[PDB]
DNA sequence: ATCAGAATCCCGGTGCCGAGGCCGCTCAATTGGTCGTAGACAGCTCTAGCACCGCTTAAACGCACGTACGCGCTGTCCCCCGCGTTTTAACCG
């Protein structure tokens, strides 16, 4: 047919879209070439990580369902995510369903 | 007591509560004003009321963090202040 | 180029994999897919800048692992770079 | 009227969102300041995301124009496009 | 470096710490405005930094008025580069 | 006979282009670079550089100094609001700001 | 509390360093060898290295200090720099 | 030992004498230590890093320049 | 408000070691030709950009009564400042 890389590499993640850049781009002579596979692993396992801690977050209000609010939730519960992005805030963020002792009556 | 209620209620809920046409046309009308005839997206009027309301809701549960730490509920200008001196943008 | 490409249609491939009847919405899609665009400049850029800092006129395996070593924490790019080491080696091996 | 649309924004939105977060009560000379700066930051805002999709001869402000703005702020918003 | 400031200023004198700092700091500005300008042409599809790249990344940098007014000098000194001889 | 000079100095600039240009080819961001975009960049980098020792050095000579240190380049810094706004990310050495010290520090009678 | 204001402001006019040679020194060979040993660095980079940490110590110290001026009077705590740094965004 | 007492509390002390910090705490001396450790741990091993992709085991001041430019806030430092 | 005290702000003398500056050179800056190549301007597909409309009303704005708290005074004790003296170590060489 058609022997595409993505078959031998056993990755769903495209290849040569880096590739894409690297060649318009023309970002140096040499450039890129193996550097699509690796940094395409590196998103996959991240991806990986955010996608468990997004499911595991959300599993804590008895619902099956992704927003945006849990994902800021989960991203506020890990103290490395808030440094690595420590200059940003995702929208509807609000605060925590748990409630500090200074709102609630005596 | 209802503040309880209010609480419960805005944690159930998540509407965007700055409205897409008055933010959209103080938007084209400051464009307009700086730089004559040009166009504006709806998907960036929404990003740019996204990141004003992020903005906002940050900087006000800053406010009541700071409120909360001297032994207080409302607040002063002076802490704004704060929060943007700290922040640095000011 | 008039096909408007996405990136979070791959996310969607390794989530139908895993759990294809849960999902996401579209406003998280947009945010999915604004976190790997902006992951994606970032290691660019990050290339680029080790690049023009060490006159590195050549990026192969070593330069883009250090950029994912400085983009990452250590301990989760060290384990990163040793199956990517692993990889490199099988797939040159294999051919 | 299209134009002097400082007066527009509105207060009473970011007091019942200082309420969601928490806030159950304010005062008067707080937004005084809080209106100008931010009046202030949305004109900064614009002028650097208009600035930003100059580059490409458009004439529209494009989605990833204002995010990669916004990223060169240092205070950053995903959304849609970008 | 150094006879420009001797010519404006012959009266300041200058520590070698001092112009390491501004040797630093327009290497700093150099990497920015080209890693911005890489960046825009990676968005813009372009594989030659023209003169619409670097004057874009140069008004995103400073502001405003300043950023205009010095556009405006360049314009003019390029205007007189290509013209003079 | 042709004559090599400078492309700065035929725009009436002093920082010579050839360093910054090879930077530019040789840093991996784009094979190919025009002639009038490191004019323009060593033309805002002239008037930038000129700018700020200008004002440290009137600074400087507000404060009784005949030659420039780190803390009047602060001064000049911090002087105008929008170079806090901007060069804000970066400070030098034993920093310095404005009088903004308050009232409520001294003990109370 | 009176005094120490004129001692902020003789502070302020300072501009030399303090321990740079047998102290900071011994501070970043120490942590230099415990990341990876025989590690050495330039006196020059020294000086700039605890110029940076000085100055960004300034920089949080007085915001933490405004910070407690909202606590009335004159006393730091803490908690004071804990809420300070996760405004931030350092915490 | 000695590697928390490499800053005394009079040096700590002068940096509040000259940050703003008029009333302090034996505390606050310790937390900023440790956000003393957090930071400098952060730019040498950012350094080591950079000075082991090149081979070299040692940083000069360019090296720290990149290191620190790296943390966003970005710094400059003498030589270049 | 008003006089005395500690610290501070600017200036003077000295050690020096890093700054001010002369010379080579060599690796880079400039000039000149090619021309396929990649950016600037006219044109195809068609999407959403500027401004307003039928209809209901949620909410912004203006105003009335009053309470949780804003701000200030009072009691405390404990917990860090002021100062004398010793060591000890930072910068010097």
């Amino acid at each position: 047919k058609a022997k595409s890389r993505s078959s031998r590499a056993g990755l769903q993640f495209p290849v040569g879209r880096v590739h894409r850049l690297l060649r318009k781009g023309n970002y140096a002579e040499r450039v890129g070439a193996g550097a699509p596979v690796y940094l395409a692993a590196v998103l996959e396992y991240l991806t990986a990580e955010i996608l468990e801690l997004a499911g595991n977050a959300a599993r804590d209000n008895k619902k099956t369902r992704i927003i945006p609010r849990h994902l800021q939730l989960a991203v506020r519960n890990d103290e490395e995510l808030n440094k690595l992005l420590g200059k940003v805030t995702i929208a509807q963020g609000g605060v925590l369903p748990n409630i500090q002792a200074v709102l609630l009556p005596k | 007591t209802v503040a309880l209620r209010e609480i419960r209620r805005y944690q159930k809920s998540t509407e965007l509560l700055i409205r897409k046409l008055p933010f959209q046309r103080l938007v084209r009308e400051i464009a307009q004003d700086f730089k004559t005839d040009l166009r504006f997206q709806s998907s960036a009027v929404m990003a740019l009321q996204e990141a004003s309301e992020a903005y906002l809701v940050g900087l006000l549960e800053d406010t009541n963090l700071c409120a909360i730490h001297a032994k207080r509920v409302t607040i002063m200008p002076k802490d704004i202040q704060l929060a943007r001196r700290i922040r640095g943008e000011r | 180029r008039s096909r408007k490409e996405s990136y979070s249609i791959y996310v969607y491939k390794v989530l139908k994999q895993v759990h294809p009847d849960t999902g996401i919405s579209s406003k998280a899609m947009g945010i999915m897919n604004s976190f790997v665009n902006d992951i994606f400049e970032r290691i660019a850029g990050e290339a680029s800048r080790l690049a023009h800092y060490n006159k590195r006129s050549t990026i192969t395996s070593r330069e883009i692992q250090t950029a994912v070593r400085l983009l990452l924490p250590g301990e989760l790019a060290k384990h990163a770079v040793s199956e990517g080491t692993k990889a490199v080696t099988k797939y040159t091996s294999s051919k | 009227v299209l134009r002097d649309n400082i007066q527009g924004i509105t207060k009473p939105a970011i007091r019942r969102l200082a309420r969601r977060g928490g806030v159950k009560r304010i005062s008067g000379l707080i937004y005084e300041e809080t209106r100008g700066v931010l009046k202030v930051f949305l004109e900064n805002v614009i002028r650097d995301a208009v600035t930003y999709t100059e580059h490409a001869k458009r004439k529209t402000v494009t989605a990833m124009d204002v995010v990669y703005a916004l990223k060169r702020q240092g205070r950053t918003l995903y959304g849609f496009g970008g």
